[PDB]
């Protein structure tokens, strides 16, 4: 079918720094593109939609960027509530396929 | 002052304080039908009072990345009241609407919206060989949803929301062809088109065949600085005008 | 408003079939769809299928014969079943609804079911 | 017969042979133009020179 | 017809303001250069005669053409009746909602000589039937068959070598117009097909050949043209953007409005 | 047997010959006439409609609602370009798929004037003034805003009224023009230079929005209908 691969799998920041994380499909997606949060232990949260729209309670810090296949995802200033994984997911034609996910450190 | 409009339609009147001018469809205002134009040969229903008012659908939320949204005009008004209730038990039907679109803001926000009424808006499918199915075409005075982005195929017939090619493959543009009003948020707080009945036949049953689609676009979006109020909220208001029902039977649906 | 939430049997035996009921609120059934997604421990995030809001279904291509979902729109409650229960099937099993704004992605998700297969 | 005009920048005839009024000729010299019902489909009158609010 | 001409004007200076109005009351300005600058006397002597609807769509268009062999017992052809096959007529009809024309209807029929085996092919001249079947009617199943006897049904005999063969048409149908675009369904559970395929019911039409296979085999192919007359038109539509796909709807893939530019400044 | 000879012309099939031909289906009876709202007679009816005109197309913009914009900002110099395109009605790619240019796409020839109508869609606390300018060709299109005041032009103050028309009158040698790309039939430029600044209060955005609207006047007119082409085909649907 289509397969997303997420870059990278693990990193460490700070407070304050900036955070790239970036996914790559098989094949064009026409930006139907969708991006989650998950705590500890708990449900996924949509955090980015459309490939660029933010979601309901979403503060701004969050920003979509990208179109065909390459993807990104930039956090301006990390706070404490920002840490775990997350994920990228296309919705534009069954089979939907989630990315392998990315967690963060703040060490 | 041209900045003033008061509409009274039975037992409901709409009162409006900034206005642009009323658009009246082809420049035909709706009657009733004539002997000589009339198909039925028994004699029509005419409640003239509990039908002909202005009903009030949901509100949607203007934002700022969103696309559009549109309503089947005589779908909307299949749970509403005792219009409803004369399609259920009737075959035939003609109905002329006035529609009333309002959204207010301040003067610190900007954007603009184009109120379109479309008859025999045909949309299609984002599966090529299928066509969309009745619950993605139409909700029950809900609105359906234009998307920024193109859909895909699946095994829900959807319609192909690709909003600059409006749902039915032309330019987003020329949507101005139909009877049209814009909403300016510098200028203008609501929109009012009068139609009337359009259809190749003297009547048509409200169940089968929605003549009539109406349509909101924002062309320049929505944008304001911080403090402002966040929620802008979009309501519609439509009145049926002169509406007759005709082939009395047991009630569908 | 307020959301769904869903009600499962725990833990069963290998090769028994497995009933997960989720209970939607604050919203019909006949405006939105209702997806299924697993979260595994060695497989990460996986879809199993959606039931859409005409009545339409649609399954994952490794999952196909043994899925099965179906929907009551007067209840507003959705159930799925899955048959044959082999050991990669431990994780926890989550409802979620679309179509947000149109764009078919998992608004709210309910609270998950974590199963286990073993004896 | 039927004499007619013979747009130009002269007469011409014509008869008709069938019995079926569908089995005519074009028309091709109807003229009407009415682009009021399009281009204002107002209920109040605008005049040219006036402000459009007020 | 003749468009409206050119009237002087003199330097103003006053409160009237045509130039300035207000778009959002979906109402187009009636302005001419002669309220914004300084023009001149000109007397027009152009003609809109030529943009009427009897002269845009009164026009002779290919909708079909079907092919049929003499030397087989299935050798005749079919087509049932539409206009969106084409990706020109239907762009044009398609400008309107509803339309009520007469219709004149062509036939252009040629052959071809197919790779017999026999010495001294002398074939004979070749006649066609093409036979019109109304939705109900009996429909043909071979080339020798009962239902070519075309008691009621209409029906045209045409020998190669001539003019093409030409009938008129009257306005048919059960409506009072034609329609172009349906949005409803054909059932009352809103069920099955959606759109103008519920509302298209026009008829069949049979192609042959009237003499027997003699000694080679023979392949036809007939031509079918629309043009039509005393037109009405209502409820005008934006042109078709996209490319068609199917005939039986309206289903397209998304594409971009214009074309690109470099820069909001380029020309 | 009155004596007859037939000319030149005969048993051939002009696609757009006028002549009488025998019914198919005699004395039939058609449906009676109904009164339906909005009956078109010509073509010119609908090409004075506004239709909005893409001109941000961009290489970026063409699948998205941005085409229809035209950005404002709040500048810190004076005499800048808004947009600018050449006035080809029917070849330049700004004008050619709005609801005047797929008329002009099934003819040859034009003549007339065209409407230009501008929207100022910012905020009622905004304030601005541009200068809409038309040149005829002979030179090139103008590089500054003394160039371009030297040709027709309306200056538009924004207030609350929120349109304005600049009207491209009919200065031409001949009396049609080429709806394709010809250089000798060339129409000129429109062009757009801030007057002054948009000069925003606080707490306001400082980036507004134009939209743009073309129709026709009633000195329009067409010539010469040909098949458009903005449709293909392979093989039958
Ligand atoms: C030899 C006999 C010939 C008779 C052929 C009759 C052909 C009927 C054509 C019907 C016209 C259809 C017009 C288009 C209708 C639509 O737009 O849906």
């Amino acid at each position: 079918d289509i397969q997303m691969t997420q870059s990278p799998a693990s990193l460490s920041v700070s407070v304050g720094e900036t955070v790239t994380i970036t996914c790559r499909a098989s094949e064009n997606v026409y930006r139907n593109l969708a991006w989650y949060q998950q705590k500890q232990g708990k449900s996924p949260q949509l955090l980015v939609y459309a490939a660029t729209n933010l979601a309901d309670g979403v503060p701004s810090r969050f920003s979509g960027s990208g179109s065909g296949t390459q993807y990104s995802l930039k956090i301006n200033s990390l706070q404490s509530e920002d840490f775990g994984s997350y994920f990228c997911q296309h919705f534009w034609s069954p089979v939907f396929t989630f990315g392998a996910g990315t967690k963060l450190e703040l060490k | 002052s041209d900045r003033v409009r008061s509409i009274t339609l039975g037992n409901s009147t709409i009162t409006t304080q900034e206005c642009a001018n009323v658009v009246v469809g082809y420049g035909v205002w709706p009657e009733y039908l004539k002997d000589n134009e009339a198909t039925a040969e028994d004699q029509p229903t005419q409640p003239d009072v509990a039908t002909c008012r202005f009903y009030t659908l949901e509100s949607v939320q203007w934002m700022k990345n969103s696309a559009g949204w549109w309503w089947k005009l005589p779908d909307a008004l299949s749970q509403m009241g005792l219009f409803g209730q004369n399609m259920q038990y009737h075959y035939l039907g003609r109905t002329g609407y006035t529609i009333h679109v309002q959204c207010n803001a301040s003067k610190f926000h900007q954007g603009c919206l184009l109120v379109v009424c479309v008859p025999e808006a045909e949309m299609g499918c984002s599966n090529l060989n299928n066509t969309p199915e009745f619950s993605e075409l139409s909700g029950g005075d809900s609105a359906r949803m234009f998307t920024d982005t193109q859909v895909g195929e699946s095994n829900a017939k959807k319609v192909q929301t690709a909003v600059w090619n409006a749902g039915m493959g032309v330019g987003v543009g020329n949507l101005t062809i139909f009877p049209h009003q814009w909403i300016n948020l510098r200028t203008n707080n609501s929109a009012t088109l009068v139609m009337p009945y359009i259809n190749s036949v003297p009547m048509d049953n409200m169940f089968r065949h929605n003549n009539l689609t109406l349509m909101i676009i924002p062309f320049v979006p929505l944008n304001y600085s911080e403090g402002s109020s966040p929620y802008v909220p979009i309501t519609v208001t439509i009145a049926p005008m002169c509406a007759e029902y005709n082939g009395l039977r047991l009630a569908s649906n | 408003q307020v959301q769904l939430k869903q009600s499962g049997p725990g833990l069963v035996q290998p090769s028994q079939s497995l009933s997960i009921t989720c209970t939607v609120s604050g919203f019909s059934l006949t405006n939105y769809g209702v997806h299924w997604v697993r979260q595994s421990p060695g497989k990460g995030l996986e879809w199993l299928g959606v039931i859409w809001r005409g009545g339409s279904t649609d399954y994952n291509a490794a999952f196909m014969s043994r899925l099965s979902i179906t929907k009551d729109n007067s209840k507003s409650q959705v159930f799925f079943k899955m048959n044959s229960l082999q050991a990669d099937d431990t994780a926890i099993y989550y409802c979620a609804k679309g179509d947000y704004y149109g764009y078919d992605a998992m608004d709210s998700w309910g609270q998950g079911t974590s199963v286990t297969v073993s004896r | 017969a039927q004499v007619s005009t013979q747009k130009t920048g002269i007469h011409y005839t014509n008869i008709n042979y069938y019995k079926d009024a569908a089995s005519n000729s074009a028309n091709r010299q109807d003229f009407t133009q009415d682009p009021g019902k399009f281009t204002e489909p107002v209920k109040d009158i605008m005049v040219k020179t006036m402000p459009a609010l007020n | 017809a003749r468009v409206a001409d050119t009237i002087s004007s003199r330097p103003t200076n006053s409160e009237s303001i045509p130039a300035l109005t207000a778009a959002e009351t979906g109402h187009t300005s009636q302005v001419v250069p002669s309220d914004t600058m300084q023009t001149r006397h000109v007397k027009n002597y152009h003609s809109r005669s030529e943009s009427s609807i009897e002269n845009f769509l009164c026009r002779s268009a290919c909708v079909y053409y079907a092919t049929y062999t003499n030397n087989s017992k299935k050798g005749f052809a079919e087509w049932v009746i539409n206009t969106r096959q084409v990706a020109q007529l239907r762009r044009k009809l398609e400008l309107f909602t509803y339309l009520r024309f007469d219709l004149e209807l062509t036939f252009v029929i040629t052959s071809a000589q197919q790779p017999s085996t026999a010495s001294s092919v002398d074939a004979p001249v070749q006649t066609h039937q093409i036979m019109y079947v109304p939705p109900g009617g009996p429909v043909p199943t071979k080339v020798k068959d009962y239902a070519w006897q075309t008691s009621t049904n209409p029906s045209v005999f045409w020998t190669e070598g001539n003019a093409p063969p030409r009938m008129s048409i009257p306005f048919i149908s059960i409506g009072n117009a034609y329609s172009c675009f349906y949005d409803g369904w054909t059932q009352f559970s809103r069920n099955g097909v959606y759109g103008i395929n519920t509302l298209n019911n026009m008829g069949t039409l049979y192609m042959r050949h009237v003499n027997e296979a003699g000694q080679g085999p023979i392949k036809s192919t007939v031509r079918i043209y629309f043009k039509p007359k005393h037109v009405k038109a209502w409820v005008p539509r934006p042109p078709r953007l996209c490319q068609y796909e199917k005939q039986k709807n309206v289903n397209f893939s998304p594409i971009g409005v214009t074309t690109s530019r470099t820069d909001i400044i380029t020309t | 047997g009155l004596p007859v000879m037939t000319t030149p012309g005969s048993t051939q099939f002009l696609t757009s010959d006028d002549f009488q031909s025998p019914s198919a289906m005699p004395q039939f009876d058609v449906t009676p006439e109904m009164q339906i709202p909005g009956r078109v007679n010509n073509l010119m009816e609908i090409a004075e409609v506004d239709s909005v005109v893409p001109v941000n197309n961009t290489e970026d913009n063409v699948s998205s609602l941005k085409a229809y914009q035209i950005p404002v900002q709040s500048n810190s110099d004076n005499g800048k370009q808004v947009f600018g395109f050449p006035l080809q009605p029917g070849a330049n790619n700004v004008l050619n798929r709005t609801l005047l240019g797929e008329i002009l796409n099934y003819y040859t020839h034009w003549s007339g004037s065209i409407k230009l109508t501008f929207m100022f869609c910012g905020s009622a606390m905004a304030t601005g003034k541009f200068l809409l300018a038309y040149s005829p060709p002979g030179a090139g299109v103008p590089k500054n805003r003394k160039d371009a005041m030297l040709g027709t032009h309306v200056i538009w103050d924004v207030g609350l009224q929120s349109s304005c028309v600049l009207c491209v009158p009919w200065i031409s040698q001949t009396h049609y023009r080429y709806v394709v790309e010809d250089e000798y039939t060339a129409a000129g430029y429109v062009t757009c230079w801030y007057q002054t600044n948009i000069v925003v209060p606080a707490d306001v955005q400082s980036s507004c929005d134009i939209l743009c609207f073309v129709s026709a006047c009633n000195d329009f007119s067409v010539r010469m209908l040909k098949d458009t082409p903005f449709i293909r085909q392979d093989t039958f649907y």
